[PDB]
């Protein structure tokens, strides 16, 4: 689960 | 069925920065800190006159309750490039209407001259 | 009109007295405050004492009364073996006969206890006076008429608690050692008499007002009786049953069971052991049955601050860790015992959820002592283990931001309890994000929290096990955060993200695709105008790389250079955003992984590649400042030098030896540059006055020297080659500040100059003997003439000037030996100046300058210059000591005055001064520096103190020389001579304690 | 509705500057020595209406002490301040203590430590322990950055009222009212004001 993990925070932004 | 168990609402907020209030002790020769908070610009909405509003942190004591009039003029302080200095005729902070002689600074020489501009925007609005 | 009561040529108008009093205490205004200058003249006269015999007689006014018995006080206090003796039975007679008949009148013995309280106080002064040589039937007089009136009987207990509280408590620094443990003993001789009373009252009851007062007199003699009188008697079932009943003697008697757990009794006996079970176990049960259960919710009743339940949690909390602390292992074998081992602990529980600060501090220091024994002793954590689960979640929810000193205690229990049991602790973790993802318990202080106790146990799991620990944590987080709605949560999950990340450095360096990620997910939000955001990205980055810098410098398997190349080839693009603290930041964080980097040339190639945007904006400045020096006219271009100058700091902060090459790249303009600006500096004082130091123009400029200097200061403390820092780095450095120092008017010259200097002599100062003596001559007595006026101006050069003396008289002595006389006597003058600050950063340098000083003129042997050095300033040194001894304006600096002075005297009883100390005419030949010492010192105490006796003196002094090898007695002969000072008829025997 | 509140603690720990800041909002940085007592009003807006602190703010010195422990009679709450940079003024606050309770046997009393703000503080936190047994509130406190400076007067507030929920809260705001004879002399005090330089100005604020 360490791939899944590390491309869910790439996603990560503060605006919508 | 059943039973179940500030004076400042009338005005409107123009600028509003976080500053620090120094009156100067002329029979001292030294300025003297009055308080630190948020100095607001106060539009009263049944007659749109913009005042100055300044309470102290935690405390929420008032040390700057004044009109901005537009005879009032912004002059530096020889150290700061973030402080203007003014004489103030009638201030209300502690009881009776008594002059003082003015310094406020910020955090920067932005706000400082955002300050400014918004000073001067406020004498226009009490000008008519 | 009211400065009427001052004439003491007629006589004390009573009635006016009483109405300039009541002006003072209910008054107000100008009419209270000359009043009370009036009383303070009034009650500092030195005759008013004999004017009190009226005053406690025929005014009706308790203050005035109170006033009088303060006047009387001072007397008994200062002058009473100066009196004529009828005077002494006078008062004393006076003072029992008034207390006497305040305790009859039932009704001033409840209006007025302020009153008769300094009374009994006042009868205490007399005592410790006259007691019990002089009054041999004190304390069988009390015990009889104890039995006559309740009133008196109480206020008996009254005066025997201030006598406790007076001979034990407070004695230490307020009388000799020879008169405290008279005192001591004879209060010891004769509590027989006084516990019989105490107890025989506690027991037949019944007036609560009488049974307080003793209770609050036996707290004070527990502090120092044997334990005999408490674990032989009755004494302990009826605190732990009868007095802890009723709320009037709740609170006093829960804090005598708390000294009692203190007491010092025998380990071996078992009887003793089971009464200090049994007391315990009286105790819960009473709490229990008549305050609150077990269950009960401490954490609301405290909140609701009913009556004196706060107090009363806080005095239950310190008497249950007090004794938990001492005992618990008489409750862990017994098997009849373990309910009231888990009632006490589970009390605590309930304690430690209070909202109190200070009360969680005490009780998280018992939970610390509890789980570190639970992790080191055999056997015992099985049976904390359910008290053990609830701490953990206490702890969690209760986590502080990382008082730092309170978050470090709140983690040091956290991984105690971790170890305890790593499955439990997980769960709970777990359990609390789930619930924040829920929203049942979501909140910013919420989600913070659980992320520091999340982070705070870092490197207490298995790595495996906190493999699968932190990727469940940061994916619940990164789907926390995906769920929330607005920046403003979203910056306070991914905040805490990256502290989580930030604390796992072991995790991060075996995932080096996740930790890239992580890195270039800062660099992204080193963007982020979202206030706090860069500041954490910058954070987090400087602490990552701090823990995983290796795995920056080498090149990770998958790649084709290591990750810092790649960081500095994108730096501008990444910084951009920054404010400038935060690119320094920055700039210091990738010197921390380059001097990973071993390899020198690889080494310096990254260091030139990372200055390489610093460098190049220097270079067009040096150049475009040089021709011609208008352009630091512009305040745009002091802050591009000065920002160039700071980001040199940081990555020379970090890298510190490795720096120098990037050093000597700037190092020769760089000082020209502080030239130039000195110059401007220097013109605009010129044009405009003192004032222009306080504009932000000439502001900058010095800004600009601050940095240099901190910069060279730096490299220099850090150093390794120190052959380069003399023979390249000294003498540049010296030829730009030196001079430009001494030739500035005093408020132009920046302290930082003798804080460089401090730091230049510290590190090569053996090396370069005549370079100090040059700092010497540029700084010394231009820095000394700021400063020997007043304690006030110049702060800041009067710490770095005597921090820079002090150096130099540890490393390069010499160069104070190369002075002119003259100024070698402003050195001794600067020394001594620097004895009589209060502030502690000038005395306690001038102290040991002082102490180092002589030190270095002793190992000089027999030669003329040690022999002139004690002819002209032994003297002075022991005369200025004793002054600040002995003024009462200088304490904190006690000790060192006493080593000092030790260390002075020791020579002269040792022979070490070759030459006689005195004039050949006015002491007879022969005669030994001992004698002449103890003859000038004689004279000189003589003159200081006249109100001592010669007897006194010599006395003082005998003890004082023969114990001149033993710091800990001589200190005890100073504090005795430093009470005796204050007083009039100090015993001279005194000084044969030890 | 007022409270007569002691203030007592060793000379230069600064009570003297902690009251003034509460008065005036000034910073006193110069060390002038109380002598005997100096008494000021002091009043705070709280959600439960004005409370009015009559402060006996006494002295530290020894030669200055004037009455001393008879400026404690009759006081309803106290203060107690040492200074966090000199280890010899929390050595004397159980001195302090002592006179205080002596005279003033159940109030309640907050134990300041002042000059959190410097950084070389020398009374650690985890050494501060003499409040625990003695029922005092306990805070850090500058009267130079104002850390923590409303918090002994809010707690006291609290205890004095019997209100835990007690809050201090804005007090209203009238409006400000709105000659040539005053013209010259306005401007005389202000270009001297104006080449007086403001105080701490590398402070943030
Ligand atoms: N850095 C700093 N200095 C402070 C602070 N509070 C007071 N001081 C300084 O401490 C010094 C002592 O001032 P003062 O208020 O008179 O102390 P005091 O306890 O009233 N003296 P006394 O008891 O003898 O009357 C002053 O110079 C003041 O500037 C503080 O919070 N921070
Ligand atoms: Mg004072």
């Amino acid at each position: 689960a360490l791939e899944a993990l590390q491309k869910k925070l790439e996603e990560l932004e503060l605006d919508e | 069925h059943f039973e179940p168990v500030t004076m400042e609402e009338d005005e409107e907020v123009l600028y509003k920065v976080r500053a620090k209030l120094f009156r100067f002790d002329a029979d001292a020769k030294e300025w003297k800190e009055r308080g630190t908070g948020d100095c607001k610009f106060l539009k009263n909405k049944k007659t749109n006159k913009v005042r100055i509003l300044m309470r102290r942190d935690k405390t929420l004591k008032i040390c700057a309750n004044h009109i901005i009039a537009p005879e009032y003029t912004l002059k530096p302080n020889v150290g700061s490039d973030r402080s203007w200095v003014y004489a103030c005729t009638a201030d209300i902070a502690e009881g009776e209407a008594e002059a003082f002689t003015f310094a406020i600074r910020f955090g920067s020489k932005e706000n400082a001259d955002k300050f400014k501009e918004e000073f001067e925007k406020a004498q226009e609005i009490n000008k008519k | 009109s009211m400065e009427g009561i001052l004439d003491f040529s007629n006589d004390l108008d009573i009635a006016l007295l009483d109405q300039v009093v009541s002006t003072f205490y209910q008054g107000s205004g100008v009419q209270q405050k000359q009043a009370q200058e009036i009383l303070t003249k009034f009650q500092d006269n030195p005759d008013a004492w004999q004017k009190a015999d009226q005053i406690l007689q025929f005014s009706t006014n308790p203050q005035s009364k109170f006033i009088a018995l303060s006047i009387l006080d001072k007397l008994i206090t200062r002058k009473w073996k100066l009196l004529p003796n009828d005077h002494r039975i006078g008062i004393r007679n006076f003072v029992v006969g008034m207390i006497i008949s305040m305790c009859q009148d039932d009704e001033v013995f409840k209006t007025q206890k302020n009153l008769i309280n300094k009374s009994d106080l006042t009868l205490v002064q007399i005592l410790k006076q006259e007691w019990p040589q002089n009054w041999p039937e004190f304390i069988p007089e009390l015990i009889g008429s104890s039995s006559s009136s309740v009133n008196v009987c109480e206020n008996n207990m009254i005066v025997l608690k201030l006598l406790s509280e007076e001979v034990f408590d407070f004695s230490a620094e307020q009388m000799t050692q020879a008169k405290a443990l008279h005192l001591k003993n004879s209060m010891s001789k004769e509590f027989e008499q006084i516990f019989k009373l105490c107890f025989q009252v506690l027991e037949q009851g019944s007036s609560s007002s009488l049974i307080v007062a003793t209770l609050e007199s036996l707290l004070r003699y527990l502090h120092w009786i044997p334990y005999r009188y408490i674990y032989e008697t009755n004494i302990l079932e009826l605190l732990s049953t009868k007095f802890m009943t009723s709320p009037d003697t709740r609170a006093i008697t829960l804090k005598c069971l708390t000294e009692v757990s203190n007491l010092k009794i025998p380990q071996d006996n078992d009887l003793i052991k089971r009464q200090t079970v049994l007391f315990f176990q009286n105790t819960l049960q009473q709490i229990a049955t008549s305050v609150m259960p077990v269950t009960a919710d401490l954490k609301a009743t405290y909140a609701n601050a009913n009556g004196n339940d706060q107090s009363f949690l806080q005095d239950l909390a310190m008497f249950l860790t007090t004794y938990l602390a001492r005992n618990r292992a008489l409750l862990e074998s017994d098997e009849s015992l373990r309910e009231l081992l888990l009632n006490a602990h589970q009390y605590l529980i309930q304690l430690s959820k209070i909202e109190e600060r200070e009360l969680f501090k005490t009780t998280l220091d018992y939970w610390h002592n509890l789980v570190a024994d639970l992790f080191y002793e055999p056997l015992k954590k099985h049976i904390y283990e359910e008290i053990c689960s609830q701490l953990r979640l206490v702890i969690i929810e209760n986590m502080v931001r990382p008082t730092i000193q309170l978050y470090k205690s709140e983690r040091e229990v956290l991984v105690y309890l971790t170890h305890l049991n790593v499955i439990d602790t997980e769960e709970i973790m777990i359990s609390k994000l789930a619930r924040q993802i829920d929203g049942s318990e979501w909140s910013w202080h919420n989600i913070n929290t659980l992320s520091w106790a999340i982070g705070s146990i870092s490197g207490t799991m298995s790595e495996d096990t906190e493999k699968r620990f932190v990727v469940t944590v940061i994916k619940d987080l990164l789907g926390l955060c995906e769920q929330k709605r607005g920046k403003d949560n979203k910056a306070v999950v991914a905040s805490d993200i990256m502290y989580v990340v930030g604390q796992y450095p072991r995790f991060l360096k075996a995932h080096w695709n996740f930790l890239r990620t992580v890195i270039l997910k800062l660099f992204k939000f080193m963007h982020e105008t979202h206030e706090g955001v860069q500041d954490m990205a910058c954070d987090t980055f400087i602490k990552i790389v701090q823990k995983c810098k290796y795995h920056f410098v080498i090149q990770q398997p998958r790649e084709s250079e290591p990750f810092i190349q790649t960081i500095i080839r994108d730096i501008q693009k990444t910084t951009a955003d920054l404010q400038p603290q935060q690119v320094h930041t920055f700039y210091k964080a990738c010197g921390i992984i380059i001097s990973e980097e071993r390899s020198v040339a690889e080494r310096n190639r990254l260091l030139s590649d990372l200055m390489q945007l610093p460098n190049m904006a220097w270079d067009t400045i040096v150049e475009q400042s040089t021709a011609n020096p208008t352009l630091l006219l512009d305040s745009e271009t002091v802050k591009i030098i000065a920002n160039i100058i700071k980001t040199n700091v940081a990555v020379c902060t970090s890298m510190g030896a490795d720096f120098y090459p990037q050093l000597g790249h700037i190092y020769y303009n760089m000082l020209q540059l502080y030239r130039a600006v000195s110059s401007m500096i220097s013109a605009q004082v010129a044009a405009e006055g003192l004032i222009a130091t306080k504009t932000p123009k000439v502001r900058g400029l010095r800004t600009i020297k601050k940095e240099i200097l901190k910069l060279v200061e730096t490299y220099i403390s850090k150093a390794r080659n120190l052959d380069d820092v003399v023979k390249v780095l000294v003498e540049p450095l010296l030829n730009a500040v030196l001079e430009d120092y001494m030739n500035n008017v005093p408020d132009a010259r920046d302290a930082e100059v003798l804080n460089c200097m401090t730091t230049v002599v510290e590190k090569v100062g053996h090396m370069i003997p005549q370079g100090v003596i040059l700092i010497l001559q540029s700084v010394f007595e231009c820095t000394l003439d700021m400063i020997n006026k007043d304690f006030t101006e110049y702060p800041e050069h009067r710490v770095e000037f005597y921090k820079l003396l002090k150096v130099i008289n540890e490393k390069s002595f010499a160069a104070f030996l190369e002075l002119p006389p003259a100024a070698f006597k402003l050195f001794v003058d600067a020394i001594c100046w620097a004895f009589k600050h209060n502030n502690r950063d000038v005395e306690v340098n001038g102290l040991q300058i002082a102490l180092d000083l002589v030190k270095n003129i002793e190992r000089m042997g027999n030669v003329p210059f040690a022999n002139e050095f004690h002819k002209n300033y032994f003297f002075i040194f022991v005369s200025e000591t004793f002054f600040v001894l002995t003024d009462s304006d200088h304490k904190s600096g006690f000790s060192k005055q006493a080593l000092l002075l030790m260390k002075l005297i020791s020579l002269v009883y040792d022979n070490k001064i070759s030459v006689p100390l005195y004039q050949e005419a006015e002491v007879p030949q022969g005669t030994s520096n001992q004698v002449y010492l103890s003859q000038y010192l004689a004279n000189m105490l003589s003159n200081a103190f006249p109100h001592l006796t010669s007897e006194q003196i010599a006395s003082f002094l005998s003890a004082l020389t023969k114990q001149c090898k033993d710091l800990v007695v001589f200190k005890g002969t100073l504090r005795d001579f430093l009470v005796q000072i204050k007083e009039v008829g100090g015993d001279p025997t005194d000084y044969l304690f030890a | 509705v007022q409270f007569k509140l002691v203030l007592v603690g060793d000379g230069g720990t600064g009570k003297t500057t902690f009251v003034k800041r509460h008065l005036t909002g000034e910073f006193e940085k110069k060390y002038v020595a109380t002598l005997g007592v100096e008494v000021h009003p002091l009043v705070f807006h709280t959600n439960r209406g004005p409370i009015k602190f009559n402060v006996w703010d006494t002295a530290g010195q020894e030669k200055f002490g004037g009455l001393r422990d008879g400026y404690y009679i009759q006081a309803q709450c106290a203060i107690i301040m040492f200074d966090v940079t000199s280890r010899v003024t929390y050595k004397n606050v159980p001195n302090w203590h002592r006179d205080l309770v002596r005279v003033c046997e159940n109030i309640p009393i907050v134990l300041c430590g002042n000059k959190v703000d410097i950084k070389d503080r020398k009374v650690k936190a985890k050494s501060i322990v003499f409040h625990r047994k003695k029922n005092l509130q306990y805070y850090d406190i500058s009267a130079k950055s104002n850390y923590n400076f409303e918090k002994p007067f809010l707690w006291l507030a609290r205890k004095l009222i019997g209100d835990p929920n007690l809050e201090f809260v804005a007090m209203p705001a009238l409006a400000p009212p709105e000659d040539p004879a005053l013209a010259a002399q306005y401007e005389h005090d202000l270009e001297v004001a104006q080449t007086t330089a403001l105080p701490d100005e590398d402070d943030d604020l």
